[PDB]
């Protein structure tokens, strides 16, 4: 928490690369949220980065196969807080696998996490589907010979409770 | 956006008096919530139409036709087309505010643009329905000339000629893109929409709403609690009201953005998976193929039509 | 059959439905919740506020209730009415789909389920509609070499319908969807142009159905 | 963690998935008042001195 010279509020203060005129004395950002300040008595100026904070969010398999979880701070670094730091978060209590799969929980910036044999939670980048190429050639067509009749279903809603 | 801190950021006093509020924020962040994942939907509905990842062959040769402003480029660090480049080159956590990462990144996407383009490309509609069966690219072209009405024939008398007009009119694509600063303005608007409801949010703070300070410490270390009570509720039911605001303009935003999503759901379907027979659906002329290219917050499709464009004058019966 | 056991065995199948009801239930559960809070009021009971306090500031307590609940009634009106216009796109989806697909063969691609859209069939369920989207999918293929056409007297011929392929020996036309190898006549082809100009134009024989009868 | 994954849901059960179930913060450590150098104090010595 700090107090320069009556601008008050929360945040760290790192040493800053920003050039103020002699009379300025704090930055504010393009929203009137302030963002450096000068210090009174030594006049260097100091940014402000808001003190870390996210969401903390549980990424488990059900309670039907463990009751083993991984946390998952959002947005924040693994220093604030086994532990994998990826882009959506700082992941604790998964595994990093680097083999990809098929997304089974997402978690976010393209890593999913699962639960797979240790019997253990990994995270990993996910799969997009198995890698295919179609044997083109300008000569080369392919045509079925068989077929299937597949029935899929599409569930929709239609109307709500009609409450007066 | 976390209601309490954007409300009562790092104050007790403040957020008890919220509590006397009951389920205000926690629908908000409900609310928040949902428009969040729906956005991974929305991504996932237009992008992840094929199981499978496709790649087109080293061979390059299609016939005449040079997919190679649409195709991905190895060289460059990210494995794009060089109009999806254009794309990305031409589209521009405080206070509780934060923004999530997209379930699928960029990368992602591209990846799944060019299973689309690859698909496509080596074997036409059959990706979409089924096994994907490969066929030349210029007997591609010829069913989706048959597919409008115009014998097959045509394409391959003159091959030569519509392969060299497709080529052309892709580098038009590029120039036109390139240099009209106007033609994304469709996605340029959705991130300047939510960049000014964000901007405005945030302002929001500043405002007093007919308290004596909108900062909440000055009123915390100004005056007596029975008091300061008074004008904190004023700010809380201020910052609440700009928060419903927000949320509210978020959703009917959202629910825009989900019947552009669906619609371009339906385009990939009929127009990249297919060939569309509605009219106008995949550009003005005759439909026979588009093709995908991811974009900042979007998709774009290129289409590629049958105009006539030379007639005479004939007696009929 | 597979469809009764896929849609019993996992419950969450309905969940687009499922998901409906709950949200209007929570919709009007945090309502009801609602009553329960003073929204800044010496107490959510409104008999309380009127058996405490006298008029003048009673009526001030009284208020703070109706605005904090007319706000909450604003809320959850204007959730339901965003809400609903999701449901009537959902309707008009539904809609569609039964005029395009139950009504007719819709020829939008995934439009009716992905694959070549044969039929559909509407079923009831509270709140909504599925649909059973019987599609045909292709399933086997092999791999033939084929041209855009062949060369008879100099003359090309094109498939009248479907491609041309090969099975290593020998040239047979064949509908798109389905191997099934005709043998190439000129009531399978038509011809346009000739030998000179088509890229990849292959030689071929071509039978003629009325020559053997002219001989016969 | 899986007992706040519980209450969030109200369920005794909970479906595999992920699941938001608080909010981390990093809590101010030290109160700084840090503020101008002293300057220009008051002539208390003539009226003393
Ligand atoms: C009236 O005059 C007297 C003496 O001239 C003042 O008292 C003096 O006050 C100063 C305040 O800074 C004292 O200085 C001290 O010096 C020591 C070491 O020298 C240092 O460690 C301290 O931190 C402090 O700076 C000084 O000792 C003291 N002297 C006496 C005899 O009291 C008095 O302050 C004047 N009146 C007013 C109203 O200031
Ligand atoms: C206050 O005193 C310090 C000595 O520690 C000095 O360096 C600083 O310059 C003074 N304040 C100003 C504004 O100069
Ligand atoms: C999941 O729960 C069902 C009953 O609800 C049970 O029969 C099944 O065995 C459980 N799953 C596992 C992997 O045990
Ligand atoms: C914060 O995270 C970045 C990577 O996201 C890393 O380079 C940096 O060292 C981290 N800092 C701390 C203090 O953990
Ligand atoms: C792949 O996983 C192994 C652990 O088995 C690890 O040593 C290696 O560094 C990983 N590769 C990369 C690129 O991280
Ligand atoms: C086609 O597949 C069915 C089962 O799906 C099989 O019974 C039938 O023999 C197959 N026909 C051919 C020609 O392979
Ligand atoms: C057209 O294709 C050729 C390869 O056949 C390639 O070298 C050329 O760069 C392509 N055109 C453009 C504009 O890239
Ligand atoms: C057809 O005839 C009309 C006469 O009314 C003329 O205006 C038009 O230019 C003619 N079209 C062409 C293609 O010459
Ligand atoms: C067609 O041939 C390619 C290689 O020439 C092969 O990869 C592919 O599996 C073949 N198609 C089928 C249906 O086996
Ligand atoms: C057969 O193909 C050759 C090309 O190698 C061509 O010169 C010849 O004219 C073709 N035969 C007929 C009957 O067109
Ligand atoms: C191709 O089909 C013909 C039918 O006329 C048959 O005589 C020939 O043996 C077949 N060849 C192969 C490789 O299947
Ligand atoms: C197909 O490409 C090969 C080279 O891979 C070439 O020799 C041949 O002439 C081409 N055939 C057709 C029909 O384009």
């Amino acid at each position: 928490n700090f107090n320069f010279n009556g601008l008050t509020g929360t945040g760290v203060l790192t040493e800053s690369n920003k050039k103020f005129l002699p009379f300025q004395q704090f930055g504010r950002d393009i929203a009137d949220t302030t963002d450096a300040v000068r210090d009174p008595q030594t006049l260097e100026i100091l940014d402000i980065t808001p003190c870390s904070f996210g969401g903390v969010s549980v990424i488990t398999p059900g309670t039907n196969t463990s009751n083993q979880v991984a946390v998952l701070y959002q947005d924040v670094n693994c220093t604030e807080v086994n532990v994998f730091q990826t882009r959506a978060g700082c992941l604790i209590g998964a595994e990093h696998v680097n083999n990809s799969y098929e997304c089974d929980i997402p978690i976010g910036a393209g890593i999913c996490a699962s639960y797979q044999t240790s019997q253990s939670i990994i995270a990993y980048t996910m799969s997009l589907g198995a890698e295919n190429s179609v044997a083109y050639s300008n000569n080369s067509i392919a045509i079925p010979t068989n077929f299937t009749i597949s029935v899929t279903t599409e569930i929709l809603p239609v109307s709500m409770t009609k409450t007066s | 956006v976390d209601c309490t801190m954007y409300i009562c950021g790092d104050s007790t006093e403040c957020s008890n008096l919220l509590l006397q509020y009951g389920s205000f924020c926690t629908q908000l962040n409900r609310a928040l919530t949902g428009i969040a994942v729906e956005q991974d939907k929305n991504t996932q509905e237009v992008f992840a139409q094929v199981k499978q990842i496709y790649k087109t062959p080293p061979i390059k040769d299609f016939g005449g036709f040079n997919f190679s402003q649409i195709l991905p480029d190895p060289s460059k660090p990210s494995k794009r087309s060089p109009i999806e480049d254009l794309l990305f080159n031409k589209v521009t956590k405080f206070n509780g505010l934060t923004v999530l990462p997209p379930l699928l990144t960029d990368e992602m996407i591209a990846q799944y643009t060019s299973a689309l383009l690859a698909g496509t490309i080596t074997s036409g509609w059959t990706f979409g329905a089924g096994p994907a069966l490969q066929i030349p690219f210029p007997m591609q072209m010829a069913y989706r000339f048959n597919g409008i009405g115009v014998t097959q024939n045509v394409l391959y008398e003159n091959q030569k000629l519509i392969a060299n007009q497709f080529n052309s009119a892709i580098g038009k694509i590029q120039d036109s893109l390139s240099s009209t600063p106007s033609a994304l303005g469709k996605l340029q608007d959705v991130v300047n929409q939510n960049a000014q409801a964000l901007n405005t949010l945030v302002k929001q703070l500043s405002s007093n709403f007919g308290a004596i300070s909108s900062v909440l410490n000055d009123i915390l270390s100004r005056l007596d609690p029975p008091e300061a009570e008074v004008q904190i509720d004023r700010l809380i039911t201020g910052r609440l009201q700009s928060l419903q605001t927000y949320v509210t303009q978020q959703l009917i935003r959202a629910a825009e953005i989900r019947a552009s999503a669906n619609l371009a759901a339906t385009k990939m379907s009929e127009c990249v998976l297919g060939q569309s027979k509605r009219v106008d659906f995949c550009g003005k002329g005759y439909h026979l193929m588009s093709f995908p290219q991811s974009a900042p917050h979007g998709v774009v499709f290129l289409h590629v039509t049958y105009v006539p464009a030379q007639e005479k004058n004939f007696t009929t019966a | 059959g597979k469809i009764q056991d896929s849609l019993s065995s996992t419950p969450s199948a309905l969940g687009k439905l499922q998901d409906v009801v709950n949200q209007n239930a929570q919709a009007l559960n945090t309502l009801v919740k609602q009553l329960s809070s003073n929204f800044g009021a010496i107490s959510s009971v409104l008999n309380d506020i009127l058996s405490r306090l006298d008029p003048p500031e009673a009526e001030v307590q009284i208020d703070r209730l109706i605005t904090g609940r007319l706000q909450s009634l604003q809320t959850y009106v204007t959730q339901q009415l965003i809400r609903a216009a999701e449901i009537r796109a959902s309707a008009n989806l539904a809609a569609t789909k039964m005029s395009e697909c139950v009504l007719g063969q819709s020829k939008r691609v995934d439009f009716c389920g992905k694959g070549y859209h044969l039929m559909s069939f509407p079923q009831s369920a509270p709140h909504g509609v599925v649909f059973l989207h019987v599609t045909y999918v292709p399933a086997q293929e092999k791999n033939f070499t084929t041209a855009p056409a062949i060369c008879h007297d100099g003359k090309a011929h094109f498939p009248r319908e479907g491609v041309f392929v090969s099975n290593g020996t020998h040239w047979f036309v064949t509908q798109r969807n389905f191997y099934e190898p005709q043998i190439i006549t000129t009531d399978n082809t038509f011809v346009s142009g000739n030998c000179d100009v088509v890229i990849g134009i292959v030689n071929n024989t071509v039978y003629d159905p009325l020559q053997p009868e002219l001989d016969s | 963690p899986l007992s706040e994954t519980k209450c969030t849901l109200k369920s005794f059960t909970v479906e595999k998935g992920i699941y938001q179930t608080s909010n981390f913060r990093v809590q101010p450590t030290e109160s700084i008042v840090r503020f101008p150098n002293i300057t220009n104090l008051c002539p208390f010595g003539e009226v003393f001195n």
